[PDB]
RNA sequence: GGGUACGACCAUACUUGGCCGGUGCACCACAUCCCGUCCGAUUUGUGAAGUUAAGCGGCCACAGGCCUCGUUAGUACGGCGAUCAGUGGCGCUGGAACCCGGGGUGCUGCAAUC
RNA sequence: GAGCUCAGUGGGAUCUCACGUAGAACACAAGCGUAAAAGCUUGCUUGAUUAACGAUUUCCAGUACGAAUCGAGACUGCGAAAGCAAGGCCAGCGAUCCUUUGCGUAUGAACAAAUCAUACCAGAGGUGUCAGAAUAAUUACCACAGGGAUAACUGGCUUAUCCUUCGAUGUCGGCUCUUCCUAACCUAGCGGCUAAGGGUUGGAUUGUUCACCCACUGACAGGGAACGUGAGCUGGGUUUAGACCGUCGUGAGACAG
RNA sequence: AGUAGCUGGUUCACAUCGAAGUUUCCCUCAGGAUAGCUGGUGCUUGAAAAAGUAUUGUGCGGUAAAGCUUUAAAUGUGCAACUUGCCAAAGCAAGGUAUUAAGGCACCAAGUGGGCCUUCUUCGGUAAGCGGAGCAGGCGAUGCGGAAUGAACCGCUUAGGGAUAUGUGGC
C-alpha cells in the first residue's frame, strides 16, 4: 500500500493545535536492550541448569503486521504516531 | 351471556398456553367449574382449551344447584361453604350482593357484578358426572365430551353437582 | 422490446417531481434535514428559480403536508419599482432577492434562510447567486461564501467587489448595450417597499 | 390433581420466631406479640416484627441520625405539640460528629454508654420498650426509625467487580494485589 | 457457524417490491422528543445507524435525540429476564409509533336479539 | 450437542422477569451531551429553589 | 377553472400513441461580458424577433401497467383435537394467492397569479 | 462537490441517436442496498487526525476481543449552501508477562543533580489450537486407571447404527451329534403344481467355507438352530512374545503381505 | 497416606421444598469455571415493576399455499391501553414549583452441565430401535389405573383410610 511521504494530519502540540504536514517515518521496533527490566530477569533466570526457562514462541500465524507511522511536524520534535491496517508491503512515496 | 365452563381433562400433559388459560379460568383441577361470561376475549380463551373443558349455557336451575350445593366463597383466602346470607354479605361488601339469590342472579343474568360475584366464589369442585362421560377426548358433536355443548351442559353438569 | 408487460410490472415510477424533472432530492433531503435534536424549529430555505422569462425568489420551509412558502419575490413586481426592463438578468436578480429579503423582514440572530438552487448549476456569477447576494444584502442571513459571486477569481482567492458591484448595478448590460442609477434608485424604491 | 405451577414461588420466607437467645428480647416479643395482636395499632405490628429480625437486619442508628431525622420531623410540628418518641428496634450509637443534640426522647433495645450519656446530657430520656409500651401502648406519636445498612461494608461486596456496570468491592486481603491499569479495567458505568 | 452482525438479513432488510429508495421528506421532518414511542423498523436504503436485526420492528421509547440519531430503549428477552436495551439509531430507522393512538383517542373522548322479519330464505340443502 | 429443549420451560420457571420500569435506572449518560449539560444547569437551579422553598415554609411556619 | 414556483404521498399521477388548448411556462434570439464545453448542445450570461411544433397541461385508448372490489373460495394452506382412517377426512377454528371480471386512472398543501 | 448514466438492445457510421428500473458497477465471497446515485468521469482534498476513559449494538456470562452504531471537543477537508466526512457499510483479527516506540511529569525511598532503569499513559511486536503452554516417533515386550460414553467382537435394528457386553459371553473351519425350515435336488402323486415324509456319496488340492476337479449316485438342493455345536474335541486358519523375507520407515519399529 | 478430571464405597429417621443434562469459556469433549434450573435466608411493602392468556389498537415478518426467483397465510412477534438548550426572536424542547393474580429486590449455596422418548415440523442418510435441529409434552425423578406384556403410549398424576362417582379400558 503506497502511502504519502508527507501528510497534513492534526497536531496536539500547543505550538500547533492545527493541521500540519508531518514527516512520515515508518516505526521499526527499537533494539532490545540488555538492561531492560525484564531482560535482566530472563538472563538471571537463564543462568544455571534448567535449560530454557520461559517459552519461546515458534509458530507464527500472522504474515503481516500493523504499520505504525511515526510523524513529526516541522514545528517541533514531538512524534505523534499512528497505526494503519495490516499490509504485506507498506512503502511510502 | 354466561357459560358454565368445566374442566374435563386432568392436569397432566397440558401445554403452556392451555395451561395458562386454565389457570386464568381458575380451572386447576379436573371437574372444577366456573361461570365465565361470553365476551369475545373469553370466547377466544375458551376456544383455546376446549378439549380440556365442557361448557354451555347454564339454566337458572343449574346455577341454583351449583351456588346452593357446591357454592363456596373465598374468605380470607379460606374456601368457605355457603351457609348463611350473612356469609355472603360479609364477603361482598356490596349493597347489591346480599342474598345467595343475589349471587345466582349475577352468575345467570350476566350481572353487572358478574366478575365481582364469580370471583369471590372459589371455583366449583364438581364430582365426576354420574353415569360417566362419553369420551373426554372427542368434541361433543363428535360424540365426545369436550367443547361447547350449548344448553346441554345443564344435563351433564347436573349429574356432577 | 425493452418495455414489455414485465417491464411495467417491475418498473418503479420515480417520484413525480423527479419524474417531472423539477427537483433534485438528494439536495432536497439535505436542504430540509436539520438536527433531530432541534425538535422541529423552523428551517427556512431561500428557494430561487430562473424561469426563462422571469426570476422567482421564494423563502420557504418544508412541511409534511407540503412546504410552506412564507414569502416570495417574483421579478414581475420589479417594474412596480421602476425596473421596466431586464427582469431576468443578474442586475434584476439582485433586486428580486433583495426584495424578498426586505419583504420578509417586513414581517419581522439575523433571519437565516439557506439558498435552494434546485437544479441550477452553481457556476460563478450565476444569476441564482445574485438572488442570494441581493437577498443576503437585503437582510437575510443566508450562509454563503463569495466563491460564486461574479468577480470572484478562482486563482487569487478573493472577490472583486468593485467588479461584483458593477454587475449588480446593471453595468453588466451597459457594455452589451445610465441604467446604473436606476437600480440604486431601484433599491431605495424597494426599501420604500 | 392440581395446577400448582407458580404457587410455590409465591411462598414467602419470614421469621415467625426470634433466633435471639437473649431472654429480654423474648419478654419483649412476649409484650409486643401480645400488644400487636390485642391492639389495632400498626406501630406494635412493626415493633413486633422488627423485634424478630436478625441483628443484621436490626441495624444500629446514630444518635446523630436521630437528632437529624427528629428535628426535621418536629420542626414542622404545630406549637404545643411535643415531639414524637424516637423508637428504634436496634442499638442507638453515639456520634462524635454531633457534639450537641436536642433533648431527644429515644426508645431502643440498647444504647451505647456514649449515646445514653449524651442523650441525658441533653436532658432527653433514654427509655426502653418496656415503658414505651407503658407510655405509647399504641404507636402514638412514636417516630419509628431504622439504622442504615447500605453503607455496611458487607454490601460493598455485592455483585461482581469485573462485570462492567458494577462497583462491587472485590474480596482481597491485599489491596494492591488486584490493582489494575486504567486501560484494562471494566467499564465503570453501564445502563441497565 | 457464521453469525456476523447481519446474519440472515436477505429478506429482513430487503426493500419491498416497487418500494425501493431512500427515505423521503416526511421521514426527515418527523421529530422525536424523548419518551416518545417509536418503531425500530430498519430501512436498508440508509445504512449508517441501522438497528441490529433483533430490533427490527421492535417498539420502544426514545431516551435520547442526537442530531442525526434517536436513542431508543428496547426491551430484549435474554433468558429469564427482559434486559432493557439501548440501541442507537439513525432517525430514518425509526418510524414513530401509533401504538398508543387508540388510548390517546380515549382520553380524547373522555374529554340482545329480537324478531327477525326477513322474508328471503333459500333452502340450504346440497 | 446444541438442543434448546427445556429452555423456555427452565426460563419461565421464574418467569421472564419483565423489564425494569422507566422511572428507575433512567440515567442519561451518553445522552447527547449538550442537552445533558443544560439539564444540569436547570436541575441545580431546581435544587436551590427547592431548598429556598423549604426555608420559606419554615419561616412561614414560625407563625 | 386554470398557470407558476416549492412541495407532501410518490404509477389511480407510469408507458405508448392520439386529439385539445388566458395568465405563465416553454421552446426561441445572441453570446459582448460572469462562467463552462471538442462544440453556448448541455451550462452560463444577455435578450423578447418568432412559435406552441414540441415540452407542458387536458381529453381518448375492447392499450399494457397500477389501484380497487368482487370471482376464485370457505378452495389452498393452517392452529388445536381424536385408542381418527389408511396421505385423508373429520371436530373446533383461522383462512389465501394466481386468475378472471366491475370499477378506476392522482390527490392534497403553501405562495404570488390569470 | 459537481457533472454524468449504466449492463444490454436497436437504428446509422470508436463514434451518433433512440429505448434503456439497474438486468451494470460498487477491491474481495454473498446478501443487502444504490440512478441528477452509493455507479462512472472530474476537481479540490486528507475525516484513514485528534477525539476530555461518553453511551450503545453484536457475541454475550449481558465479560471480553473484534466489528459497528449514536455522540461531544479540537483542527480540518469538500461544498454557494444546507450539509457531509472522524476510512473504503457490513469478514479481514487478539489478553496477561515481556520487549519496543511515543508522550508528560513521577520513582530509584539518608540527601542531590546527570546517566541508567522503572513507573503512569497511548500504540506496536502474538499467541491462526485465533479468551492465548514452548512440544517428535515407537512399543507385538509393553503397563496402569477406566470405558460398552468408544471400535473389533456378541445379539438387535437396518440395508450402516453404536442399543447390550470392555471387574472378558473363547475365533474361522472341520469333526461329532441332534434338530427345524423349504423359493423340491432325488424320491411320491399328479399335470408346472402340489409334496418337508425319508435320503441326499466317497475322494485329490487347499486350514478352510467356497470353488474347482475325480468317481459313485435315484440324487449328490439350498438353509436355520448365538454365521447350531471349544468346561465336547481338534488347533490347520487367525494366531502375542522368537525369527526370516519383501515393501515402508533416519531409526526404534510398522505391513489387514 | 505419592498422584488420580477415573473406578468403587460413603452408616439414623421424618417433615419442607426439589432439579439438570442447556448458555459462554477451558489442550476443553469422562473435567472445570460461568449462567440457567433448585434450596435456604431474608429484605421490602402489599393488585408497587403481576401474567408462557385473550380482546382492542398499532408495528414486524416473507415460511406453507400461490406464482412463474415474485403476492401471501395460519401459527407467531413488538408495543400500548421559575430556571437553562433550540428558533431571528418570546413559541418548541428540558427540569421544576377480558380473565386471573400479592409486586419487586438481595444474599448465600447446592446438584447439574452423558439425557432419552414422543408430538408436530423438518435436515442429513438407501434405511434403521440411525446422526442433527425447532416446538411442546414426557421419562429421567413417578408411581397408580389401563393398553395381556412395555421407562417414556392411554387416563391420571400420588399423605393414612372409607363411601360415592368416574377417566382410559372394558362387561
Ligand atoms: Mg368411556
Ligand atoms: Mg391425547
Ligand atoms: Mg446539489
Ligand atoms: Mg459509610
Ligand atoms: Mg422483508
Ligand atoms: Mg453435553
Ligand atoms: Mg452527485
Ligand atoms: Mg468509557
Ligand atoms: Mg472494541
Ligand atoms: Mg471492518
Ligand atoms: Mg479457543
Ligand atoms: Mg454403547
Ligand atoms: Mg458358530
Ligand atoms: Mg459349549
Ligand atoms: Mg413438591
Ligand atoms: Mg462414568
Ligand atoms: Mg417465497
Ligand atoms: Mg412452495
Ligand atoms: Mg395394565
Ligand atoms: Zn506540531
Amino acid at each position: 500500500v503506497n502511502y504519502p511521504k508527507k501528510k497534513t494530519m492534526y497536531c496536539p502540540d500547543a505550538r500547533c493545535k492545527a493541521h500540519k504536514s508531518f514527516k512520515v517515518v515508518q516505526y521499526k521496533a527499537g533494539k532490545a536492550r540488555l538492561y531492560a527490566r525484564g531482560k535482566r530477569r530472563y538472563d538471571r533466570k537463564q543462568s544455571g541448569y534448567g535449560g530454557q526457562t520461559k517459552p519461546i514462541f515458534h509458530k507464527k500465524a500472522k504474515t503481516t503486521k500493523k504499520i505504525v507511522l511515526k510523524l513529526q511536524c516541522s514545528n517541533c520534535k514531538s512524534i505523534i504516531q499512528n497505526v494503519l491496517k495490516r499490509t504485506k508491503h507498506f512503502e511510502l512515496n | 351471556k354466561v357459560a358454565v365452563v368445566t374442566r374435563i381433562r386432568g392436569i397432566a400433559k397440558v401445554a403452556p398456553k392451555q395451561r395458562k388459560i386454565l389457570q386464568l379460568l381458575r380451572l386447576r383441577q379436573i371437574f372444577n367449574t366456573v361461570f365465565v361470561r361470553l365476551n369475545k376475549p373469553m370466547e377466544n380463551m375458551l376456544r383455546a382449551v376446549e378439549p380440556y373443558i365442557a361448557y354451555g349455557y347454564p339454566s337458572l336451575r343449574t346455577v341454583r344447584m351449583m351456588v346452593y350445593k357446591r357454592g363456596h366463597l373465598k374468605i380470607n383466602g379460606q374456601r368457605v361453604k355457603i351457609v348463611n346470607n350473612q356469609m355472603i354479605e360479609s364477603k361482598y361488601n356490596n349493597e347489591n350482593i346480599v342474598c345467595a339469590e343475589d349471587i345466582v342472579n349475577q352468575i345467570y343474568t350476566g350481572g353487572k357484578h358478574f366478575r365481582e360475584v364469580t370471583n369471590g366464589l372459589w371455583p366449583f369442585k364438581l364430582s365426576p358426572p354420574a353415569g360417566g362421560m362419553r369420551q373426554k377426548r372427542r368434541h361433543f358433536v363428535e360424540g365426545g365430551d369436550y367443547g361447547n355443548r350449548d344448553a346441554l351442559i345443564n344435563r351433564f353438569l347436573a349429574r356432577m353437582i | 422490446v425493452v418495455k414489455n408487460k414485465a417491464y411495467f410490472k417491475r418498473f418503479q415510477v420515480k417520484y413525480r417531481r423527479r419524474r417531472e424533472g423539477k427537483t433534485d432530492y438528494q439536495a432536497r433531503r439535505q436542504m430540509v434535514l436539520q438536527d433531530k435534536t432541534k425538535f422541529g424549529t423552523p428551517k427556512y430555505r431561500l428557494v430561487v428559480r430562473i424561469t426563462n422569462r422571469d426570476i422567482i425568489a421564494q423563502v420557504v420551509q418544508a412541511k409534511v403536508v407540503g412546504d410552506e412558502v412564507v414569502m416570495a419575490a417574483y421579478s414581475h413586481e420589479l417594474p412596480q419599482f421602476g425596473i421596466q426592463h431586464g427582469l431576468t438578468n443578474y442586475a434584476a436578480a439582485y433586486a428580486t432577492g433583495l426584495l424578498v429579503a426586505r419583504r420578509m423582514l417586513t414581517k419581522l440572530f439575523p433571519f437565516k434562510a439557506i439558498l435552494d438552487v434546485g437544479l441550477a448549476r452553481t457556476t460563478t456569477g450565476a444569476r441564482v447567486f445574485g438572488v442570494m447576494k441581493g437577498a443576503v444584502d437585503g437582510g437575510l442571513a443566508v450562509p454563503h461564501r463569495p466563491n460564486r459571486f461574479p468577480g470572484y477569481d478562482k486563482e487569487k482567492d478573493s472577490l472583486n467587489a468593485k467588479a461584483h458591484r458593477d454587475r449588480i448595478l446593471g453595468l453588466h448590460v451597459a457594455e452589451y448595450l445610465e441604467l446604473e442609477g436606476m437600480y440604486k434608485k431601484a433599491h431605495a424604491a424597494i426599501r420604500a417597499d | 390433581g392440581v395446577d400448582l405451577t407458580g404457587v410455590q414461588k409465591k411462598k414467602r420466607v419470614v421469621r415467625h420466631h426470634t433466633y435471639s437467645t437473649n431472654p429480654y428480647i423474648k419478654l419483649l416479643i412476649k409484650l409486643y406479640k401480645f400488644l400487636a395482636q390485642r391492639t389495632n395499632s400498626a406501630f406494635n405490628k412493626l415493633v413486633h416484627q422488627r423485634l424478630l429480625k436478625s441483628r443484621s437486619n436490626r441495624a444500629p442508628i446514630s444518635l446523630s441520625r436521630i437528632a437529624v431525622c427528629m428535628k426535621r420531623k418536629s420542626v414542622w410540628l404545630e406549637k404545643g405539640k411535643k415531639a414524637p418518641i424516637a423508637v428504634i428496634v436496634g442499638d442507638v450509637l453515639d456520634d462524635v460528629r454531633m457534639a450537641r443534640i436536642p433533648a431527644l426522647r429515644v426508645c431502643a433495645l440498647r444504647f451505647s454508654k456514649s449515646a445514653r450519656e449524651r442523650i441525658t446530657g441533653a436532658g432527653g430520656e433514654c427509655l426502653t420498650f418496656d415503658q414505651l409500651a407503658m407510655v405509647a401502648p399504641t404507636g402514638k406519636n412514636t417516630f419509628l426509625l431504622r439504622g442504615r445498612k447500605s453503607g455496611r461494608e458487607s454490601v460493598k461486596h455485592f455483585g461482581a467487580a469485573g462485570v462492567p456496570g458494577s462497583h462491587a468491592k472485590p474480596f482481597t486481603s491485599n489491596r494492591g494485589k488486584e490493582r489494575q491499569r486504567s486501560s484494562a479495567r471494566r467499564r465503570a458505568f453501564r445502563h441497565k | 457457524h457464521s453469525h456476523g452482525y447481519k446474519c440472515g438479513t436477505r429478506h429482513l432488510f430487503a426493500k419491498k417490491f416497487r418500494k425501493h429508495g431512500v427515505p423521503s421528506v416526511s421521514t426527515i421532518l418527523t421529530n422525536f422528543k424523548v419518551g416518545d414511542y417509536v418503531d425500530v423498523v430498519a430501512d436498508s436504503a440508509v445504512r449508517a445507524g441501522m438497528p441490529h436485526k433483533y430490533y427490527h420492528g421492535r417498539t420502544g421509547i426514545v431516551w435520547n435525540v442526537t442530531p442525526r440519531g434517536v436513542g431508543v430503549i428496547v426491551n430484549k428477552p435474554v433468558r429469564n429476564r427482559t434486559v432493557r436495551k439501548r440501541i442507537c439509531v439513525r432517525f430514518e430507522h425509526v418510524r414513530k409509533s401509533r401504538c398508543q393512538e387508540a388510548f390517546k383517542q380515549k382520553q380524547k373522548d373522555f374529554l340482545n336479539g329480537g324478531i327477525v322479519r326477513a322474508k328471503r330464505v333459500e333452502v340450504l340443502a346440497r | 450437542n446444541h438442543t434448546n429443549h427445556n429452555q423456555s420451560r427452565k426460563n419461565h420457571r421464574n418467569g421472564i422477569k419483565r423489564a425494569l420500569p422507566m422511572y428507575l435506572h433512567n440515567s442519561k449518560r451518553g445522552s447527547w451531551l449538550p442537552a445533558l449539560i443544560n439539564a444540569r444547569r436547570v436541575r441545580k437551579n431546581n435544587q436551590k429553589a427547592a431548598v429556598k422553598a423549604r426555608r420559606e415554609r419554615l419561616a412561614a411556619h414560625k407563625a
